[PDB]
Formats: C-alpha cells, structure tokens, sequence
C-alpha cells in the first residue's frame, strides 16, 4: 500500500539519481543530486546492489508506480504529514569524482573554461516513449552491458524494445551530376 | 572579411560518432569553435566567424549496431583475469571527407599564414579523426557585403547549415518537422569543488550539460540570403545567427 | 610520497591511415580497378563437437565475399603512415612527474626501434591472410619525394639490413623530437588468378547477414586498427618464445587465448618504481617500457 | 589427461576459384561468349500430396533461367584451384595439442589422396548435373606450363591411370610440407544446341523472384563451395555404401537424411582422442582424419 516499498527501498542499499556516467565508463561511482530538476514531469533513475528490487506477491512492477497517481507528490502537500518527506531525503547523499571523464575546453570570451559533458536519462525516457507510438524506424539500437548485461540496469533486461538514437547521418553529393 | 583561406576534399579517418550520450553521427559545432579558439591561440590571430561544409560521411556498420571497437586491458588491475575476453566497451566509429573556410586579417605577408596553418593542420586531430589527405588551401578576398555572394559562386558544390528557430519545446517539435538536433553550447549547472586531478591548477571547474538547437542541411543555391549563415559568439556561452529568424 | 598518478595519457605518435584494395595486372600496372563486396548464400551442415544428434539438419546463411575479378593476377594494397615526435610530452596529466621517468630514460636506442618498424612494415607483416599462396610480394615507399624498391622476404631469422637503415636512421631521428613524416605503402602482390582476398571484418548485432565486410564507398578496405597491430609488434625481450607479439602492458593476446607478461615480475607499472628505489636493470627492459609509452593511450587507475 | 583446447581452427588447404561459364562450339574452341540469366514467368496447377480440394487454381510465378544461345553446342565451365601445404598448424591456439597430433600424424600415405583428388579433378564429377544427356567429355588440365587432356570414364570405382600418376605425386609432394601448386582446367561440354545448363540457386527472402540464379556481372556461375564439395568426395571408409560422400565430422548427407560416422565407434573426434593419447590408427583412419584435417574448420568449445 504505502510504507512497505518505502522500507524496503530504505533498508536495502538504494539511491536517487539524475545523471550519471556509467553509460561511459562502468567503473565510475560519483553520483549527485541536483535541485533544478525537481518538478511534475521530470524523470527520475534509482541504482540498488545486485538490481534485485521486491516482486508483489499479487503481481506488480517498479514503472507503474511512479506514474499512476503520483501518490508521495499527493503527499508531499501535507495531507497527511510532513515526515516522510524528510525521512526519505535524509538518504540522498551524493559523492564526487572526476576519475576517468572526458575534460572539454571552451573559450569564454577572453579566458577558458573546463567542461565535462554528461548525459540525462529523462531525454532518453521521452524521446523512446514519444517515438514508440508514431511508428517510426529511422533510428538505431544498441544494448550496454554486453555479455551480463542485467547487472547493469533493468533497461537492457525488460523492454526489449530497445533504446532510440537520433540518425545524423546528412545527404551526400552525388557525382558525376551538376547536383 | 579581407583574406578567406579554403581547404576542400579533406579526409578525416576513423571519427568519433559519441558525440554524446544520445547524440551519434555530425561532431557538433563545439569541436568546431574549440578548435577555432586553439588556432587563435596557437597562431595568434583573432578569428570570428567560422565556416564548414560536409561532403561524404559513413558511419561504420549497417542500419542498427553500426560497429563496436574491441578494447583490451590498459588498467594496473589485471594479471590473473587479463588472458581472455577483455571488456567491451561499445563505442562506434565513421568515416569521412570535409572541408573548411575561414576568414584571417594579417598584412605582414600573404604566404607564411599559409605556411604555418598548413603545419598545424597537418598535426591534428578532428574529433578523434585523423587527416588523410587534402587540397592545397586557397586564398579568396572579399570587401563588403554586397558583393559577398562572390565567394557563393567561387567554392561551389556543398550543403550549408542553416538555423529555423523551435517553438516551444524541441522534444515533440524535432520528430514534427522532421530536422536534425544539434548541440549549440553547454549551461553550466554547478562548481566542481575538487582541483586534484585537472589537468591545471588555476582553471575553474565547473560542469555542464548540453543545449539542443534547431540545423537543417539545405542546398546553397535555395539560401535567400546568407548572414543566416554565420556564427557569432553569444551571452550565456551561445552561439547565434547574425540575421536571426528565417522567413521568405 | 610519490603516489602512482591514476591518470596519465600520451598521443598517438604513430597514426595508419585506412587500407585501400585494388585489383591490378602485373604487367598493365597503368591501368587498376577497384574491388567490389557483393553478397552470396552458403548451405552447410552442423560442425559441433559433442551433437550426434543434430547432424541431420541443414542451414541455410548469407554472407559477403570479395576476390579478384575474372581476369585479374594482382592485389595492390596501399595506405599512408604518419610518425610524430612530440615524445615524453604529456597531453593529459603530469607536469612533475614525466621529467621524473624522463631522467632515467633517453638511454635508449630509438635506432632498434625504427629499425623494427620500418622492417615489418617493409616485410608486409600489415598483411594477415593475403600473403599465403603468393610467390612473389613487392612493395614501393616514397617519403620526402625520394622512393624506394623493397622484395624484402623472411620474417624469420632476423639478420641486419644495410639497405634499409637510412630511412630507419631518418625516422628514428624524426622520434626523438622533430615534426612528422608521412610514408606511402603500395604493397604489390601477386597472390593469382581469381583467388579469394581477405578484407577486415566488424562484428554487429545479428542481422540479415553472418559475416560482413568493411566497406568504403563499395570498396573493401582495412581497419586502421589492425594496421597500427601490425606496425607495434617489436616484442622481441624475452628469453623464449620466437615469433614476436605485439607490445602493450600485461603484454597477451587474447586472439589464441595466451596469457605472457604475468604477474611474474614482468610488466610495465612494476619496473620504474623497483628502479628509482634500488639499482638500474637491464638495458632490455627500457626498451620495451618505451616501446609501450610511444603507442598512445591513457593510463592508470 | 591432455583434454582437447578451448579453441582449434584450422584453415582451408585446397582453395578452388570461383567457376564461370561460357560457350562455344565443338571446333572453334578459341572464341567464347558469356552465358546470360534473364528472367521470365511461369504458370501451373498446384499439385501436392493429398490435397484434392486446391486442384481447382493456377499459381503464376516468375522464374530465372539460363540456357545456351541457338548457335552453339558446347558448354565451357572454367576455373582455377590451388592447393597449399604446410599441414599440421591450427590457425588459432594450439601449441601442444596440435604438435602431439602432428607427431602422431604423417605416417599415412600422401600419394592415396593427392591420387583420389586428383581423379575426382579429371573424372568431371566436380561438374554437377550438367553432365546428365552428354555425348561426351574432356578435361583440359594445366600445371607448370604442361597440358594434359582427359576422356575419362567410370566416375564413380576408382581405377588406376598412369596420365594422374605424376600430377599426384607432385600433389603429394607439395601436400607434405611445402609451398603451393596452381591447376587451372577447362571442362568442356557437349549438351547439344539450345539446351540449358544448371547454376548455383540463391536463397533470399520473400522478393518478386521465385528461383534465382548466381552471376558474377550477369553470368553463369557457381559457387566455390560446391566444387570444393565435389573435389573431397572420396570417404570410401566405412563399413558399407559405395559410391562415397564427402569428408566432415559427422559424415552427413542432408538430400539423404542419414548421418554415417555418428556415435559409432568411428567420427573425427573420437579418432583424434585416440591419436593424441593411446595406440596407433588403422590404415584408412589415420587418412581419413588427414584428408578431414586438408578441409579446415573449428574444433573445440
């Protein structure tokens, strides 16, 4: 109903993240939380060891839980207390480390500035569910982890559909031809 | 605007497609000014607006999966392990053949500029690529902007980049109008508060994440005008148009 | 007190080019054409150890070929090398830490290593499968707009060459902090008469197809890493096994599965440390722990 | 124990070219011309196993033939083969396995093989069913610059000739450790004017055609699998059937559905762990597993 997947997410060793490096490098361990992301229709990713996670013993899954009512949002009004909201902020404790990513440098007007690039999974999640359903096969797939792959993340391992990758690929100059 | 230097047919070997982690297939643009802003450094020459035009590109492999790279071990981490089935690493190339003009003011002489850009040239890299082969660089002069069309009608045939503005929001719009994304700049985010492992001690830190732009490949010849075509540094680390929205 | 770096990165000081194939005749060498892929089906049975059972079914699969047309007796492979400098010149990580190995090294001779180079990319060892069933194999090289006629022969039994030391002596200069030189490999065989080639694979997702060619605008080609393991196999700095490997740390390939350079007091990161605490080593190991830093690449961890 | 390596794959030892057809007449053997594909339709009942019901339509196709044109008799298949020693090396892996089954190998007899080769060369069986309706045959075989023409008879029951006698031997020479041998034959055919011919079929997926054919640029040919199929047909080594089958583990014939050389007491493998530990072969094995070992492959995993 309402505590059991929060105790449970507690008890075991899960985290809340936005962004992440491991679709580069596997080996990374930096995870942090940012706070402009916050918001009704943003997307979200949690890592817990070993991937395992809890199964309804009447059948339920973790993706329709986030979007069904959106019930700890209906919560976090105050209807029924401000607590919970601390209790399970309390556990988002973020680390750093730079240690095997990519560094850009880019000119600022005059001086430089170091960049590092990274990725989000809330573009991924909308550009794969809006494509999904106009029925349009003009993108590649690829699948991480390789070998054992479902240690990884649960995408790789449920929606066999596959992740979407925008084809950049422009027309080329056919010769012999004024074109 | 007084001396334009043109390279052209410029084969480039083994790119890296990663852009991003979403984003495969044209290097963005940054590459472009970063490199850009490395011979402004390295020559010593202010440059402002930058040029560039794609004429054959192949990404390794077929339709989905283009090609994985085999990587083996290069970590201090190995020795019992390190004998079969080094780690994957999925990580696609490409193939291809460019070309490039760019604007210089120098009156000193008229050759050593070629000199010593065709030097640098031929010790670099190109998003990972590596240069096979190119034309000899060419010198063009231009005057004022009605006659600009000229340098149009002198390095013809390629495509041009040019921008259309976004709506509201790219992420229903780019599937609608059926053009291709584009990384214009990054927005910084937060400070990184750690200074051990940069390459520099003094640099700032900060980090970052990509903006997405609205390019479209079109034909020289159907451009109206061609102030849509050129890049200006902007506020807030942008990059923008000289005349702004298209229209007929 | 001198903490191992966990980051450390160097350029790529030597960058191959991508292998272009062509069918040429031996005495019309005027006159060349290109190599197309095209695709065919094959029909075999199952080969599996340990399936009596399943050898009564068939399969059906597709797959790409490539070989000289009709009429056609010679295979020209052709590319472009680059050499650069710039060596012991950290381009991500170190500014206090490369002069530190730099004063125990430059007591190399970078003329071993130049010489080795220019001998395997002279004998044609950038050449897999192509080289056996033919006769004779030639190669021309122009750099610096003068040329030069290689039929060198016999990977085996390493003797000195005079013939080729100028150049090896030119780019082993060029190493040791200089500009760049481009060579041209034009590698002319003569393997027969319609006889398969054998143009570099990659590896995708299971498709239509089984095995797939790599393809440059309808043209076999080469992949440029296979070029830059054939130009880094030098490793001849061990007391045993002949037939040298390619150089890398934890030096072992995983093409036959064999597992050298273990850890047995042989590898890269083990040396330079024992080295500054305690007496120098043999001359054989700076060879190979240079030999490894020219290959570009990052390091640490 | 000596348990048989992760991986062991050999490679290939006698590569033919790829076959091409032409035609021309019975005297005027000097001028060729190609033999086209085309296209065209077809039009028939449906006429199965118990199915009364469905007899009442007409199936239309479209199909892809080849025939000789209406001014010449005689059909001229041609193509080259190459048969490279240096026998007794897995490609990949393999370093005491390989060397104790050498070892324990090259006591058989060359000659037998090079000698079956050889007749299965001359005899035209490489031809497949072309030679149904033929007048008679001959076979122009060519090898360092000496021409031999053959009328042979009795495909199958292979007898004794003195004209293949040399050429195996040669054969059997080059096949114990050596270089490489280069044959190039002209098989020349009388089927009669405007009769058809018979190439290789190609399976794709559901497309306009219904039959297709092979062609190199539009033109006749065969794949290079089938004649190296028909060239190693010579496994006259179990306990009954005559008229042999080819050389593969797991002798298998899929037109005919039985597997011989199954779990029997008598396979490649089985044979091969008694080679490299305990007691000697029998005469026709130990041949068997050097002719199956000729044809490349993978073994182990």
């Amino acid at each position: 109903m309402i505590k059991e997947m929060i105790e449970d997410f507690i008890s075991k060793g899960g985290l809340i993240f936005t962004h992440s490096g491991r679709y580069t490098n596997t080996n990374n361990s930096c995870f942090i939380f940012n706070k402009n992301d916050i918001g009704v229709d943003t997307k979200v990713d949690m890592y817990t060891p070993k991937s395992a996670g809890i199964k309804n013993e009447e059948g339920e899954n973790l993706w329709q839980v986030l979007n069904k009512a959106n019930m700890f949002y209906r919560i976090y009004s105050g209807e029924l207390g401000e607590e919970l909201q601390y209790l399970l902020k309390s556990c988002c404790t973020a680390k750093e480390d730079v240690t095997t990513l990519p560094q850009i440098y880019f000119k600022n007007g005059e001086g430089y500035d170091i960049l590092v690039p990274i990725g989000n999974a809330h573009n991924l999640i909308s550009g794969t569910e809006y494509l999904w359903e106009h029925k349009y096969y003009n993108t590649f797939t690829q699948k991480l982890g390789g070998s054992n792959p479902q240690n990884c993340t649960h995408a790789c391992n449920k929606m066999r559909g596959g992740f979407k990758q925008f084809n950049c690929t422009p027309p080329q100059v056919e010769d012999n031809y004024n074109a | 605007m007084r001396k334009f230097i043109i390279v052209k047919n410029v084969k480039v070997d083994g790119i890296n497609a990663k852009s991003s982690d979403i984003t495969v297939g044209m290097p963005p643009a940054t590459t472009f000014c970063g490199l850009g802003e490395t011979m402004s450094i390295k020559t010593g020459i202010v440059v402002k607006a930058v040029s560039y035009g794609s004429v054959k590109f192949e990404v390794r492999g077929s339709r989905f999966n283009t090609s994985v790279t085999k990587f083996a071990w290069q970590d201090r981490g190995n020795g019992g392990k390190a004998n079969n089935n080094s780690p994957i690493q999925p990580k696609p190339l490409a193939d291809g053949v460019f070309t490039l003009c760019f604007e210089v003011e120098w009156e000193d002489c008229a050759e050593v500029l070629v000199d010593k850009v065709t030097n640098f040239i031929n010790t670099a890299r190109i998003a990972g690529g590596t240069i096979a082969s190119f034309n000899k660089p060419f010198v063009k002069v231009a005057k004022d902007a009605e006659e600009l069309a000229s340098v149009k009608n002198a390095m013809m045939p390629c495509y041009v980049v040019v921008d259309c503005g976004v709506e509201v929001n790219i992420f229903e719009d780019a599937v609608n109008r059926k053009l291709q994304p584009m990384v214009n700049g990054y927005k910084k985010l937060e400070k990184i508060v750690d200074n051990k492992h940069m390459r520099d001690k003094f640099t700032p830190a900060y980090l970052a994440t990509p903006t997405y732009t609205m390019i479209g490949y079109k034909m020289v010849s159907n451009v109206d005008n061609f102030d849509q075509a050129l890049w200006q540094y902007g506020e807030n680390t942008k990059v923008k148009t000289i005349g702004g929205i298209y229209n007929d | 007190k001198l903490k191992a770096p966990a980051v450390l990165a160097y350029s790529r000081k030597i960058n191959p080019t991508n292998a272009l194939m062509f069918a040429v005749n031996w005495s019309d060498r005027d006159n060349t054409t290109a190599v197309m892929v095209g695709t065919k089906t094959v029909a075999g049975t199952q080969s599996v150890r340990g399936n009596p059972n399943d050898a009564d079914k068939g399969n059906i699969q597709t797959v790409n070929f490539a070989n000289l047309p009709h009429n056609k007796n010679t295979l020209l492979v052709k590319y472009n090398v680059k050499f650069v400098g710039d060596v012991f010149k950290a381009e991500l990580g170190g500014g206090e830490y490369s002069n530190t190995l730099q004063t125990a090294l430059e007591n190399t001779d970078f003329g071993t290593l130049a010489y080795r180079y220019v001998y395997n990319i002279a004998a044609g060892r950038t050449l897999w499968r192509n080289r056996v069933g033919a006769e004779s194999i030639e190669t021309v090289i122009t750099v610096n707009d003068q040329t030069f006629t290689f039929s060198d022969l016999l990977v085996n039994e390493f003797d000195e060459d005079v013939d080729v030391a100028e150049i090896a002596d030119m780019v082993a200069g060029v190493l040791s902090g200089e500009g760049f030189v481009t060579l041209k490999v034009e590698h002319y065989m003569l393997l027969g008469e319609g006889s398969e080639v054998f143009p570099s694979q990659e590896f995708v997702e299971n498709s239509k197809l089984s095995k797939q060619l790599f393809d440059l605008n309808g043209q076999a080609a080469m992949h440029d890493q296979k070029i830059g393991n054939a130009i880094r196999t030098i490793d001849t700095w061990y007391e045993d096994a002949t037939t040298p490997i390619a150089v890398e740390p934890y030096g072992s390939v995983v093409r036959n599965g064999v597992a050298y350079r273990a850890g047995n007091k042989t590898d890269l990161f083990t040396l330079m440390d024992g080295a500054v605490n305690g007496k120098s080593l043999t001359e054989e190991d700076q060879m190979f722990v240079t030999a490894n830093l020219i290959r570009g690449g990052v390091f640490g961890g």
